RNA sequence: AGGGGAUCGAAGAUGAUCAGAUACCGUCGUAGUCUUAACCAUAAACUAUGCCGACUAGGGAUCGGGUGGUGUUUUUUUAAUGACCCACUCGGCACCUUACGAGAAAUCAAAGUCUUUGGGUUCUGGGGGGAGUAUGGUCGCAAGGCUGAAACUUAAAGGAAUUG
RNA sequence: GCGGUAAUUCCAGCUCCAAUAGCGUAUAUUAAAGUUGUUGCAGUUAAAAAGCUCGUAGUUGAACUUUGGGCCCGGUUGGCCGGUCGGAUUUCCAACGGGGCCUUUCCUUCUGGCUAACCUUGAGUCCUUGUGGCUCUUGGCGAACCAGGACUUUUACUUUGAAAAAAUUAGAGUGUUCAAAGCAGGCGUAUUGCUCGAAUAUAUUAGCAUGGAAUAAUAGAAUAGGACG
RNA sequence: GGAUAGUGGCCUACCAUGGUUUCAACGGGUAACGGGGAAUAAGGGUUCGAUUCCGGAGAGGGAGCCUGAGAAACGGCUACCA
């Protein structure tokens, strides 16, 4: 009856071969180990703001050819630099260098996301008032 | 085959099979007297026989063992049960 | 396979191996039905009558379509040695 | 099926249904017991008695004809040895392949034998023991064990 | 070594069953295996069967016929609780209209329905549809 | 355990308040107390008989069984007047739905009117806080030995 | 660490070859190859296939044991022996044909009796790289052995079969 | 995967789709996932059997010991009638369960307290030709359990039950106008009150308490230091 | 024996060498208060619970104590540290 013991008093044997089997899942090691508070830029949060050091022009992976127009932003609850994607036609105009700018994930747990090459975040909002709004032209940027 | 008598084999084919494979094991094995005329009484003998059986009396022989039923020896006679 | 009060539901009640007694289905087209004829006095095999026996495609491939007939047909009185039930 | 090798190999006895007889068995109980206490005088094992009552003599089986094994019958008259003489015949084993060993000690096959052996001796050991036929901490061991078998 | 004596003897059951045969010679038969051939043919998934007496453990010949799907054990005896009969027919049996798990109470060894009738459980032993 | 000496400690080992006059000329020399502890628990004669004095005694102590009762198997005789007792049980684990064997040693006083051997089994009433660790107290052998005479000599 | 050191021959030196040729081929030939006393513990250490038990299908060979014979050949005076022939049965190393059945397939008498999912038990695996790397512990004279991560990266890597 | 000049993925206009007082995004987690596999995975060639054998902890471990037959007792569904003024119970009947008996058959055990039950019978009879039926004390049931003494091989499993907060969940009742809720409310003589409620279920592992005696263990009598008196 | 409201190595004196552990002691981690509970609906599970109820703990960090039936209290005192 190939490998798990059948037997009726061996449930000791069983539990301890899963606890040591959960540790090749990927994610439940992950989740043990606390990598989420230890490694990665973001605390483990959902996001962090932080501020623009310089703008960046990444160029994209292959078989694709851009440049991908970037910003290394520097995270107040970590110092941790990093360089994120500003998403749109336009954008990069919005930022400029040491304005304040709410980074999210991009929704690829880590991972970058398609051929901007080590860019795991995004911009979401600058000096408070957020891309999108900006973008369309809802809202404008603050006074300074 | 498909259908057949496990409980009345035939005697033919139950005959030739294993001692421990028949319908219930029993021996192949059996005893037997045996003479030689010097004497005038009988001797009760194995078929197989490990120890090299020697007569009441005389220091004689009847059988030398090997790897199953014994050899008995030369001038002897044998009824078997 | 009847239904809540009486009333036979569900069509096609299938045949049945006489050897086996597994059912015989559609796709079974290595089933088989051997038709068997009722003769009478002096010769003569009475057309339109038949013993019959329906075999399994399982039996016929596994080569026990023989021996199965010769069981089932001896021990409804057309045939008289030939089986033996003991081996 | 079997403990120390691969080997698969079915051998036995292939005892009788018939729990009685021979009929054909003349003799008595009275008989063989002297007959087998004789033998144990001799200085016989119960296997060794069984196996010679069973060809020289006529003993299909010892318990047949005295409702008693034969060890029962050697242990009733006092003459059950110390050990038993399956673990009397493994230590004397051992005993011997040790013996091989120190006077050739380039052949490892010994030493793996040996190893089988002694294990052998003491998983028989710890059932006796268990079962109070050797005393709560009987143990083997070479330099007693070559003492011991003689 | 021979491990549990009922499951040799249902396997083998099954074994005979698929290969088309009416009859199966099993090894070595005890009381729970009888007991579990009595309630196979209490419900006609097999015929008459036979204890024959080697003066050791005992044969069985059982006559089968062919409603026999199939008949199991369930290798660890689980404790099963009245209301866990229903979850294990559940988990192995074709239908509620019909098969059988039968299983070992302090009231005997029972089929399932027989054991709900009766208000006793206990351990589980097999099953039979 | 103890064995021997009875008054070999610094203070006088007696019961308490059971005063033997002196001018009372008897042929018992020291009064005794003892009483039973209930629930069907023989008080046996070796604490009636004794000459002991073990204020945790159950029998002729200051001391109520009272609570839970519980039995375990004797594997440490090596405490003077104490012992420690493995409790052995099944513990069921849902999810695979079988048990795994646990165990739990109890360490529970023992009155010198019990020859108690490391094997026996032996039945122990709770009572009040007898030591830093004791909580129970031998009330009952259950054992004997185990055949121990049964591994003498040869014939 | 001794011995031994014929043969072949990591290293090295050469002759040729080549654009180059630290090679392939030729020559010389150190270590080794052999043995003793110790180490080392790894191989595609392979059947790439855990062990014990049950069950499920036909066949001719063959190795060891055994049983059966008014079988053959060995001559003598018939035997006894021995080898040989036929039938059987155990336990082997294998092949053949099947395929009820299994598989993704190649194939498989197990890799079968598995969604109709439970005989007992041991071990390992959880996408690819990163990497058997880093770190600690341990073993070794050493070379190294055992134990053995993570950050990061990546949408395939992979298997069997088909057609080109 | 689109974009290098007719872009079905970009920037827009048009139109169109989905969800709609809401809809997108990020992080986590659950489902999908039989990719953690007890149920329920896989390991010849895809990830994966330790070079091999011993072996302790652990898990696992052949069969066998009261089975079979006979008798009684009373239940709860279901039929065929219903007798009846929608439900009713007796007989006819099966079906499915419960209890106690006799078969060589401890039920712990003495010593009374107690008796409900017939081997009784003391009378006869209501009434269908009579074992259809119970009142009814004078030879003759133990166990139904009191209480005192004397002792007892150990477990696992299952059953039922007690002890069991509320809110939560499941769920009954009630027309918050519906609904999430709330535990209200509903009737008249609405001039002097009447009244239904505020359920039930789960509540497991451990401990307690009772019934079971299959399946699993455990102990016993072999240097008899055995059992009854 | 002292101490406590009281049992107790709670503490002291004398005496012993014991106690726990692969059925995982001891140690380390916890971005750990525990429970009633929550999210996920074939089942078996997985994940979660700082947070309306219950229990515990704290009142910047430690210790000490007065009052009192009850506190080692902090919207009490006392000392140190910050
Ligand atoms: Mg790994
Ligand atoms: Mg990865
Ligand atoms: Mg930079
Ligand atoms: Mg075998
Ligand atoms: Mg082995
Ligand atoms: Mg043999
Ligand atoms: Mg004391
Ligand atoms: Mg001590
Ligand atoms: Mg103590
Ligand atoms: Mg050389
Ligand atoms: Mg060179
Ligand atoms: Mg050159
Ligand atoms: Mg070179
Ligand atoms: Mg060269
Ligand atoms: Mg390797
Ligand atoms: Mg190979
Ligand atoms: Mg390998
Ligand atoms: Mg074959
Ligand atoms: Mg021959
Ligand atoms: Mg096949
Ligand atoms: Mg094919
Ligand atoms: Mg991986
Ligand atoms: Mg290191
Ligand atoms: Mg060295
Ligand atoms: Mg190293
Ligand atoms: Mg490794
Ligand atoms: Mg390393
Ligand atoms: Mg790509
Ligand atoms: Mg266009
Ligand atoms: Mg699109
Ligand atoms: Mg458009
Ligand atoms: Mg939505
Ligand atoms: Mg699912
Ligand atoms: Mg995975
Ligand atoms: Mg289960
Ligand atoms: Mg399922
Ligand atoms: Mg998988
Ligand atoms: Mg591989
Ligand atoms: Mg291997
Ligand atoms: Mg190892
Ligand atoms: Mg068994
Ligand atoms: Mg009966
Ligand atoms: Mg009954
Ligand atoms: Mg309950
Ligand atoms: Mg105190
Ligand atoms: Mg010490
Ligand atoms: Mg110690
Ligand atoms: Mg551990
Ligand atoms: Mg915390
Ligand atoms: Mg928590
Ligand atoms: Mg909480
Ligand atoms: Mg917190
Ligand atoms: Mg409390
Ligand atoms: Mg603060
Ligand atoms: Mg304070
Ligand atoms: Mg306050
Ligand atoms: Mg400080
Ligand atoms: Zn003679």
């Amino acid at each position: 009856g190939k490998g798990k013991p059948r037997g009726l008093n061996s449930a000791r044997k069983l539990r301890v071969h899963r606890r040591n089997n959960r540790w090749a899942e990927n994610n439940y090691k992950k989740r043990l180990l606390g990598t989420a508070f230890k490694s990665s830029p973001f605390g483990g949060s959902s996001h962090a703001k932080g501020i623009v050091l310089e703008k960046l022009g990444i160029e994209s992976k292959q078989p694709n050819s851009a440049i991908r127009k970037c910003v290394r932003v520097q995270l107040i609850k970590n110092g941790k630099k990093v360089t994120a994607f500003v998403p749109n036609d336009g954008c990069l105009n919005f930022v400029d260098e040491n304005d304040e700018v709410l980074l999210a994930g991009f929704g690829r747990k880590g991972k970058a996301k398609g051929d901007i090459p080590g860019v795991r975040f995004k911009v979401v909002k600058v000096s408070g008032v957020s891309l999108l709004a900006l973008w369309k032209e809802k809202k404008e940027k603050p006074r300074s | 085959v498909l259908v057949q008598d496990l409980l009345h084999p035939t005697a033919a084919s139950e005959a030739r099979k294993h001692k421990l494979k028949t319908l219930v094991q029993g021996p192949r094995s059996y005893f037997l007297d045996v003479k030689c005329p010097g004497c005038l009484n009988i001797t009760t003998v194995f078929s197989h026989a490990q120890t090299a059986v020697t007569c009441e009396s005389c220091s004689t022989i009847l059988c030398t063992p090997t790897g199953g039923k014994a050899k008995l020896s030369e001038g002897t006679s044998f009824r078997r049960k | 396979m009847e239904n809540d009060k009486g009333q036979l539901v569900e069509l096609y009640v299938p045949r049945k191996c006489s050897a086996t007694n597994r059912i015989i289905k559609a796709d079974d087209h290595a089933s088989v039905q051997i038709n068997v004829a009722k003769v009478d006095e002096e010769g003569r095999a009475i057309p339109g009558e038949y013993v019959t026996y329906a075999l399994s495609g399982y039996v016929r491939s596994r080569g026990e379509s023989d021996d199965s007939l010769n069981r089932l047909a001896q021990n409804d009185g057309l045939l008289k040695n030939v089986w033996s039930y003991s081996r | 099926g079997r403990m120390h090798s691969a080997g698969k190999g079915i051998s036995s006895s292939a005892i009788p249904y018939s729990r009685n007889a021979p009929a054909w068995f003349k003799l008595s109980s009275e008989s063989v017991i002297e007959q087998i206490v004789k033998y144990a005088r001799k200085g016989l094992t119960p296997s060794q008695i069984g196996v010679l009552l069973r060809d020289a003599h006529g003993v299909t089986q010892a318990r047949v004809i005295t409702g008693n094994k034969i060890m029962r019958i050697l242990k009733s008259n006092g003459l059950a040895p110390e050990i038993p003489e399956d673990l009397y015949y493994l230590i004397k084993k051992a005993v011997s392949v040790r013996k091989h060993l120190e006077r050739n000690r380039k052949d490892k096959d010994a030493k793996f034998r040996l190893i089988l052996i002694e294990s052998r001796i003491h998983r028989l050991a710890r059932y006796y023991r268990t079962v109070a036929v050797l005393p709560p901490n009987w143990k083997y061991e070479s330099a007693t064990a070559s003492a011991l078998v003689n | 070594t021979r491990s549990s004596v009922l499951a040799d003897a249902l396997n083998a059951i099954n074994n005979a069953e698929k290969t088309g045969k009416r009859q199966v010679l099993i090894r070595p038969s005890s009381k729970v295996i009888i007991k579990f051939l009595q309630v196979m043919q209490k419900h006609g998934y097999i015929g008459e069967f036979e204890y024959i007496d080697d003066h050791r453990s005992g044969k069985i010949v059982v006559q089968l016929n062919g409603r026999l799907n199939k008949c199991g054990v369930i290798s660890p005896r689980f404790n099963v609780k009245i209301g866990d009969i229903e979850k294990w027919t559940a988990n192995l049996l074709p239908a509620r209209q019909f098969g059988y798990v039968i299983l070992t109470t302090s009231a005997g060894i029972m089929d399932h329905e027989e054991a709900r009738r009766k208000h006793v459980s206990g351990k589980i032993l097999g099953f039979v549809y | 355990s103890t064995e021997l000496t009875v008054q070999s400690e610094r203070a006088f080992q007696k019961q308490p308040h059971i005063f033997n006059n002196p001018k009372v000329k008897t042929s018992k020399r020291t009064k005794r107390w003892y009483k039973n502890a209930g629930l069907g628990f023989k008080t046996p004669k070796t604490a009636i008989e004794g000459s002991y004095i073990d204020k945790k005694c159950p029998f002729t102590g200051l001391v109520s069984i009272r609570g839970k009762i519980l039995t375990g198997t004797v594997v440490s005789t090596k405490m003077h007047r104490t012992i420690v007792i493995r409790r052995a049980y099944l513990h069921y684990i849902p999810k695979y739905n079988r048990y795994e064997k646990r165990h739990k040693n109890v360490p529970v006083h023992v009155s010198p009117a019990f020859r108690v051997q490391v094997g026996d089994i032996v039945t122990v009433g709770q009572c009040r806080p007898i030591s830093k660790t004791v909580r129970f107290n031998v009330v009952k052998v259950s054992a004997a030995a185990a055949x121990x005479x049964x591994x003498x000599x040869x014939x």
